[PDB]
């Protein structure tokens, strides 16, 4: 049924939102409503449309400058904190840019302040080309032209291309919009501005990848085995002139539907490159989903090869996890396709119960594939809260939670271990090595000596002090 | 030609790296540090989201701060409801809540929203709903736009104070000081603390952080808290003096209560180094009437010969880059001239120019460098990293993990001061003021020199009879 | 086949030895002491060499002095060089109190009869200053035998039975006698916030706090022992002895459990959590009084800052200790608590056949899911042979006579124990304890953070841990 937590009790519109499966029912009565405004006041996690935009889709790339016109606070807040490394020596992660708006500019307009800020970042990096100029919650209100800045850029300096995104934080609900407003922007202005030489008779575009820790590097020694060109990366270690040339890919490849299956639909429609959705995550789903890729280029056999040699390599020591993981709880609170991307593949190859899983920013869409994977007795939570997050722990009692760090520091308090479901702990995570990756960090985050002795109350004479005996793979 | 000290600004309109975040960020510091309070900042989500993760960073816990939730509704026509809704949903789902300031960002300063009509609804309506709370809603101006967080943090500071001291006005004399060291670390809080019991003097410390260390406790209990209470805040309309250590980051807070309730303000130069310590406790003996104690002569000596084992050996003539805070950099400027480093690089990152050329510790680097020191003002770390680019030759890096990557790549090893410190362990329990403080960094550049000298073999045999 | 296993060394030479010889074991329980001046009866080198190596680890000065052992002394005997030094010494420092007589190799080869020369000095001293005492402990401490280790132990025992002979029992103090071995004032500062948060009276032998000492204005000299005789007299009248060093102090103990019914109770070296928790636990069972809400609040915070690391950076990392046989077992026992896998355990001196017996081995060997190999007779030349032979470690722990090796083979290393030279205020900051294991923790984040800066190993990944 559906379920009015006691603290929701004074926003009991919030009952909407969290699904407790049960035996018998049909799902399709029970979709939480997900993707609406946010109450305020409730320490929702969400967060802004512009975060979407740069610092989860734009970002990633190695070779671009990333030009957030606004205020100088939406920039310190996207620089540091995201874990996509790439193989340029992480320019990505060195840099971040701001106009510096101040209260002139707010009053006069910012369009000259973005223009100088553009000329400088170029003048001081000349071998950068490239940009991508976001706008922020003041720079969309006071109506700057972005495009039209950019236009006058390229026009007086023709060695540079630069893309716009009109993104500020107050659109949308949550981060969700700004994915959708830069893929349908991209799509628009920029695929089919250039080609790229096709060197093999087998081309995709691995689309909704983010190289966390380096999951695309891993999966990409997996399609050079295969003999498959990737033509681009949408976006983990790539560059902004792949992103021109995606028209020419055979096949679209999506792990993230949610964030960047606005640009495969259009692909598909425009190009009619066919959409395949796979789970990169998850050591089984990992084996369809290269069976799947070989099925469709005829290359079945050297598919077979590679399953095979991973197997042999990975298994056995997935298997030492499970063995230890078996039956232990999770709960998974993160942005969304995580939880339908891991809730039936920790089951299925770690024996890990998920008890509870929250999203940020899912859509109904979302929710419909996490329930038709997930368990009975399972909490389902539309754009969760920290009160609700106390409260599920209280009624699921989870051994291990996948969320962001300062939640894991909550939780530790409860002495509750956590592992870092969106930068991961020990990466990367995705494809066959990833998921022991996974495995391992959950076994050392549960399995842990310092859990066992904060319980211990040293001033209770009745109490000792328990030595903990560990296992490795 | 004499050694000059150059003030000059950055020369690019934009920015690259920036070294402070927003108003709304510091604002939010200032809360998370009052017992009882969850601020509402009145925006966009992310500026909630993401200054909660860099707390998180640097400290390695969760705090409470809440968002309005602005989306485009409201941002078209305007965020009244927002605010309104979002103190009311707080009230009734924490229910021993007592501080809320309201925190406006760029978004609702551009949009006009009325904070104080907001905060009249609000009362209202918690006065009918909750005849038995009294909840404090200050209005805290925040546009992003102008100043920095430093500027936000002393922003948040005053409004909270003017709030809440506006309510209790003056009653019966304390006899305790109010003490306002500015954005310092837990580490810093513990270390002040123990001065003012030494010398056996009555303090508030505002705000007292130092609970944000909190233990992982047998019995599951949060205790990662700030511990500044309505009372306490109250009380400072009472205090003998206030001491405020920090000229950018709650001094406006001292000459408030100067003005309002005729509490003497002392702004001394922040504690940084020897001297500065020792002209605070001076001040504290002034304004006190009490000794300083021989307890403090002892510290201050073992911190003198932890640093001179270090001073002529390592340090002399040695060239140093600071960033960080106003207070900080120029308060490590002068304790690096005490140890022989010469900071030949200051760098301050907001628009803040004005005052910082009368700042009266410029005219008294002036008066003692014997090499060049640039200051940078509304610098950026671009303006760090360009410089070494072209050819400044620097033998250390003092600042904010933000910064980390220039020194990485520059192969210069850095101290990490300052905030946020998140790319190493612990330094939020380090002091950095004070005797015990000034020991720790001298010894924390040391270690830095060392490890640097056996990775690059430079003289690495010279580490065992200095 | 999951084994811990004890091996000698395989070679008869040394190469880079771990520990030094007796005597300067012996100087150091010495130098401990208020109002003494160890005499070490020998060549000068074996004076002058150890008042380097304290200079090394303390960066201070200690008091110390030579017999100066000559040829005609190495033919004939050298007690006259004794009697000398003790009168010369009586003679020069009015306010001396204690004198510890240390033998070294060369004396104890020639067989200078010792107790026969203070059976000399104590006639002459009384005669020539009738209204003061000074007390001469004789120290045997032939450096054939054992190492500092040994030497500090020995000397420890010497000079309380040398003062507990002369004064015996008096009144019952209420006091525990604390031993805590071989440890740092930091660590000794630990240890009475401790005593002080528990209400529990007690002397720390030997009180070592003022080696770190101010530079005054009054241009005082404070870098001396706190110990008293008055304190260590006071240890018969002791309501208990506190022992937390096997090798570092139990036998003196002992000795008092045997001369004056004094109790004593051995405890594991307070390294890590669960050995500081079972100190507490003991000291209340000892004393009746209970464990404060400020330990619990202490050890909270170490907990806390240790989980921030453990699952992280720690677990599955391989690490190799040196050091003395209670600081290498102990810090093993912390490194486990925090996922750390203590492969490799080095002991530097010739008492493997109680290092066998020792109840922490069982605890090791009842606990680890790896292979633990624990060398004794170590020297450093083990660890830097291993590795040249393929040992794979993440860390190292050691004092700093250890640096090239982890240098060298570019392996991040964290000071512990004694001598730790080449890092700055290392014996400021404890290592026992919950503080000590917090600080312990963090050092070694800290210096596998820098590392992978410095060796670009993902090193943009110390930003939201
Ligand atoms: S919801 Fe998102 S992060 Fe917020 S402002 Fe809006 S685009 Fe940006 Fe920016 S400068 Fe600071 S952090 Fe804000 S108050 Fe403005
Ligand atoms: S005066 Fe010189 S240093 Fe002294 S012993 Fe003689 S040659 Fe040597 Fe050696 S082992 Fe130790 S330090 Fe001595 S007691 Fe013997
Ligand atoms: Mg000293
Ligand atoms: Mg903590």
């Amino acid at each position: 049924p559906m379920v009015l937590l006691e603290c929701d009790k004074d926003i009991p519109e919030r009952q909407k939102h969290i699904y407790l499966k049960a035996p018998n029912e049909d799902t399709r009565e029970f979709l939480p409503i997900a993707n609406a405004a946010t109450i305020p006041g409730t320490l929702s996690e969400r967060g802004c449309a512009f975060c979407g935009a740069k610092l989860v889709i734009g970002g990633v790339l190695k070779d671009t400058i990333q030009m957030i016109h606004g205020p100088l606070g939406c920039a310190y807040d996207t620089w540091h904190t995201k874990r996509y490394p790439t193989d340029n020596g992480h320019f990505n992660m060195k840099y971040v840019w701001s106009t510096d708006m101040k209260e002139s500019h707010v009053v006069f307009g910012g369009e000259k302040r973005l223009e100088k800020s553009m000329h400088e970042a170029f003048d001081e990096m000349p071998d950068i080309k490239r940009m991508i100029v976001y706008t922020t919650c003041p720079t969309a209100l006071i109506g700057d032209d972005i495009k039209a800045v950019a236009k006058k850029v390229m026009k007086d300096r023709p060695d540079v291309d630069v893309f716009t995104v009109e993104c500020p934080g107050f659109s949308g609900v949550s981060q969700s919009k700004g994915h959708h407003v830069l893929n349908i922007g991209w799509i628009n202005e920029k695929v089919e501005t250039m080609e790229k030489e096709i060197t093999s008779e087998y081309t995709m575009n691995f689309i909704g990848d983010f190289n966390i820790q380096g999951d695309t590097q891993l999966l990409q020694t997996y399609w050079d085995r295969l003999g498959i060109q990737v033509v681009a990366h949408f976006t983990g270690n790539g560059t902004y002139d792949d992103l021109r040339c995606m028209h020419q890919a055979q096949l679209n490849v999506v792990n993230c539907a949610r964030s960047s299956g606005y640009i495969a639909n259009e692909l598909k429609k425009r190009y009619g490159i066919p959409r395949l959705d796979i789970d990169s995550w998850g050591f089984n789903y990992m084996a369809e989903g290269i069976r799947k890729i070989c099925a469709f280029f005829g290359i079945e056999e050297k598919g077979e090869e590679l399953i095979a040699e991973e197997y042999a390599k990975w298994k056995p020591k997935l298997d030492w996890y499970k063995e230890r993981l078996q039956g232990k709880k999770m709960a998974i609170w993160t942005g969304g396709p995580r939880l339908w991307h891991w809730t039936k593949s920790v089951e299925d190859d770690l024996g890990v119960q998920v008890v509870a899983m929250s999203s940020k920013f899912g859509h109904e869409e979302d929710f419909e594939k996490v329930i038709a994977r997930g368990k009975e007795g399972t909490y389902y939570i539309d754009d969760g809260n920290e009160l609700e997050f106390f409260e599920i722990i209280d009624l699921v009692k989870p051994d291990v939670i996948f969320t962001g760090p300062r939640v894991g520091e909550l939780v530790k308090k409860l002495h509750i271990p956590y592992v870092n479901g969106h930068g991961y702990h020990n990466g990367p995570y995705m494809g066959f090595e990833g998921f022991v990756n996974l495995a391992r960090d959950m076994y050392n985050a549960v399995h842990n000596p310092l859990r066992h002795l904060a319980a211990v109350d040293i001033r209770d004479k009745s109490q000792t002090t328990p030595v903990i005996v560990r296992g490795a793979a | 030609k004499p050694a000059e000290v150059k003030l000059s600004p950055r020369d690019r309109e934009g920015i690259i790296n920036p070294m402070y975040d927003c108003q709304p960020a510091g604002a939010q510091y200032a809360g998370i540090g009052i017992k009882d309070c969850i601020p509402l900042v009145h925006g966009g989500q992310g500026c909630t989201m993401f200054v909660r993760l860099l707390f998180a960073q640097h400290f390695k816990e969760n705090f409470d701060v809440a968002s309005t939730s602005l989306h485009e509704e409201s941002a078209v026509f305007g965020g009244a409801k927002r605010v309104e809704e979002g103190v009311l949903v707080l009230a009734r789902r924490y229910p021993n809540l007592r501080v809320i300031p309201i925190i406006t960002t760029c978004s609702t300063e551009v949009i006009g929203d009325d904070i104080e009509g907001s905060i009249r609804v609000c009362n209202r309506a918690l006065e009918a709903e909750f005849p038995d709370r009294k909840i404090y809603l200050a209005p805290v101006h925040t546009p992003s736009f102008k100043g920095s967080h430093v500027t936000g943090y002393a922003e948040c500071v005053k409004s909270v104070f003017k709030t809440i001291t506006d309510a209790h006005g003056k009653g019966q004399p304390s006899g305790k000081l109010n003490v306002f060291p500015g954005w310092v670390n837990p580490g810093d809080v513990v270390l002040l603390k123990r001065y003012f019991k030494e010398m056996d003097v009555e303090a508030n410390i505002y705000m007292d952080t130092e609970d944000f260390d909190s233990p992982m406790l047998p019995n599951k209990s949060i205790e990662t808290h700030g511990r500044t209470t309505v009372e306490d805040i109250a009380d400072s309309a009472n205090a003998l003096a206030t001491l405020s250590l920090a000229r950018y980051e709650g001094n406006t807070t001292g000459e408030l209560l100067q003005k309002t309730f005729a509490v003497p303000n002392a702004l001394v130069n922040t504690p940084y180094g020897i001297k500065n310590t020792d002209d605070m406790l001076r001040k504290i003996a002034e304004v006190t009437g009490k000794e300083i104690p021989e307890s403090l002569v002892r510290e201050r000596g073992i911190a003198l010969d932890a640093l001179a084992d270090l001073a002529h050996m390592f340090f002399a003539n040695k060239k140093v880059a600071i960033f960080g805070h106003p207070d900080l950099v120029l308060g490590l400027a002068q304790f690096c001239m005490e140890v022989e480093l010469e900071p030949v690089l200051l760098l301050i990152g907001d628009d803040q120019g004005n005052k910082y050329k009368k700042d009266p510790r410029i005219e008294e680097l002036k008066n003692t460098a014997h090499f060049d020191i640039e200051i940078v003002h509304n610098a950026d770390l671009w303006e760090l990293e360009k410089r070494i680019n072209a050819g400044l030759q620097l033998d250390l890096i003092m600042g904010h993990s933000k910064g980390r990557y220039v020194a990485i790549e520059a192969n210069i090893p850095m101290v990490r001061v300052g905030f946020p410190t998140f790319d190493r362990a612990g330094l939020y329990r380090k002091p950095s003021i004070g005797y015990q403080g000034a020991m720790e960094l001298g010894e924390m550049i040391a270690n830095a020199m060392f490890a640097h000298m056996e990775y690059t073999r430079n003289k690495e045999w010279i580490l065992n009879t200095w």
